[PDB]
């Protein structure tokens, strides 16, 4: 069956930092903690190389199919078509160059982000998606929410592909065949 | 004294994972073979199923050859549909 | 789905096939045997453990019917452990039972290509009624009964669909759900292509 090969999970958190030294690293502990449990692999604290916002590391970086025996990025797969999918905002179904879809098609700017409005890269070696996941669909995430008490604040956490499958909208179509409503 | 926030992150920090849950397991050979058949199941399942997969490629290579240039046509039109979502895995 | 303005129609005069085979998916997991399994993950978490040194509305869903699989092959009744195939007995010689076995089969259009003619074929089967999906434009098997009548095998799947034996038009008798295990019970009629189906 096409299967993949990589997958990364990243929560990049500019509220953690946009001052010189007051880095947010409890609340990225906390972060780390959330990571663990969601990604079922040992989480990292991601040393900005640019470490120029903050005094300690921003955000919390884990690979889950990097290493062989790829139980991890299945089980990460099996885990977000299970619970993390209800929450989103403009759930419609899945325009396939953008693979979270928004509550609208046109005044999909791009502010401070890049311009990858379309799937990727035109060459497509890199399947640079922006699949964000909602601070409510971390909230609601069943572990955090018998667990309230020691998941307090969430923030939005961002998610990049990489398929082994020629088209990242087919590759993507088998996985949304384990019941994820990427069809629109 | 401390705030329901050092509380927090003392009980956090300890445990970000367990500190240390485990008995520190040896292992001596006084036991049966069984590493060789972890090893051979899954050599086994995965190479059983990459013959499969490459007998039934040899048959899509084969299959398109007794037949005119728009059946080719038909045949190598490298487009899928989007799948439908109605088709549930194993529960 | 492409088509050309013009072709060698080799296939009019050479009934080749455009025959169809429906895979279902298994809806549930099939069980694994619970002692060596729970015996090999309990030695995965152990070496895990010293590597790192509607409440009164919900039941559990049983995964099995009272009726068995084998003999009876009417409905999508039988194995939620493995896949089953559509095969279709082969029909009447005047309007009564069946005798030699076939496919759910429909010969090309001469200039209409095989694996679009093959998802019409199980698209009016169904007469209109509910979406069957499909999943190659290249044929798997090769016939060799007639080299003119060679059968290509196209593949698709169940979405959902109850069916009726009077829609299919490839002469339809009855209507057989069997796994890759059992696909040969019909040795009688079947004399070399079963052997091909095993892989």
């Amino acid at each position: 069956l096409p299967r993949l090969t990589a997958i990364e999970v990243s929560i990049p958190a500019i509220e953690t930092q946009l001052e010189r030294d007051v880095v947010d690293k409890s609340e990225l502990l906390l972060y780390a903690l959330a990571l663990e449990v969601l990604a079922g692999k040992p989480a990292g604290f991601t040393a900005p190389a640019n470490k120029a916002l903050g005094t300690r590391a921003t955000g919390v970086a884990v690979r889950l199919d990097a290493v062989t025996e790829p139980e991890a990025a299945h089980l990460f797969m099996e885990k977000l078509v299970h619970v993390l999918l209800p929450n989103q905002v403009g759930f419609e179904g899945v325009p396939p160059p953008m693979l979270v879809p928004p509550p609208r098609r046109s005044k999909a700017a791009e502010a401070a982000q890049a311009r990858k409005a379309a799937l990727d890269h035109r060459k497509a070696p890199a399947k640079a998606h922006f699949t964000e996941i909602k601070v409510g669909n971390l909230l609601t995430y069943p572990d955090f929410e018998q667990n309230f008490s020691l998941f307090e604040p969430l923030r939005g956490m961002r998610v990049r592909l990489v398929m082994e499958g020629a088209s990242a909208a087919d590759c993507a179509a088998l996985l949304g065949g384990m019941s994820l409503p990427v069809l629109s | 004294g401390v705030d329901e926030e050092n509380a927090r992150v003392k009980a956090m920090v300890a445990m970000l994972q367990p500190p240390a849950p485990a008995e520190a397991t040896p292992l001596t050979p006084a036991e049966q073979a069984a590493a060789q058949q972890l090893q051979q199941q899954r050599v086994a399942e995965h190479q059983a199923w990459v013959k499969d997969m490459t007998t039934k490629f040899k048959l899509q290579q084969a299959a398109l050859r007794a037949l005119p240039e728009r059946l080719r046509v038909l045949a190598m039109q490298p487009d899928h549909t989007p799948y439908p979502l109605n088709r549930k895995f194993l529960f | 789905s492409a088509t050309v303005n013009d072709g060698a129609s080799t296939s009019g005069e050479g009934p080749i096939i455009a025959a169809c085979v429906l895979q279902r998916l298994p809806l549930v997991r099939p069980r694994l045997t619970t002692g060596e399994q729970a015996q090999l993950a309990l030695e995965r978490q152990r070496a895990l453990q010293t590597g790192e040194l509607d409440l009164r509305a919900f039941d559990p869903v049983p995964a099995t019917t009272a009726a068995d699989s084998n003999g009876d092959v009417s409905t999508m009744r039988r194995r939620l452990a493995d896949s089953l195939y559509l095969v279709v007995r082969g029909g009447p010689a005047a309007g009564g039972g069946g005798g030699e076995w076939a496919f759910p089969q429909a010969v090309n259009t001469a200039e209409e290509s095989i694996s679009d003619t093959a998802q019409r074929a199980l698209y009016g089967a169904i007469g209109r009624s509910h979406p069957v999906y499909f999943i190659g434009n290249a044929p798997m098997g090769h016939v060799r009964a007639l080299p003119a009548g060679t059968s290509f095998f196209m593949l698709a799947q169940v979405v959902d669909d109850p069916w009726d034996t009077q829609l299919l038009p490839g002469a339809a008798q009855e209507l057989a759900w069997v796994t890759k295990q059992e696909l040969l019970g019909s040795y009688l009629s079947d004399a070399r292509l079963r052997e091909l189906v095993s892989k």
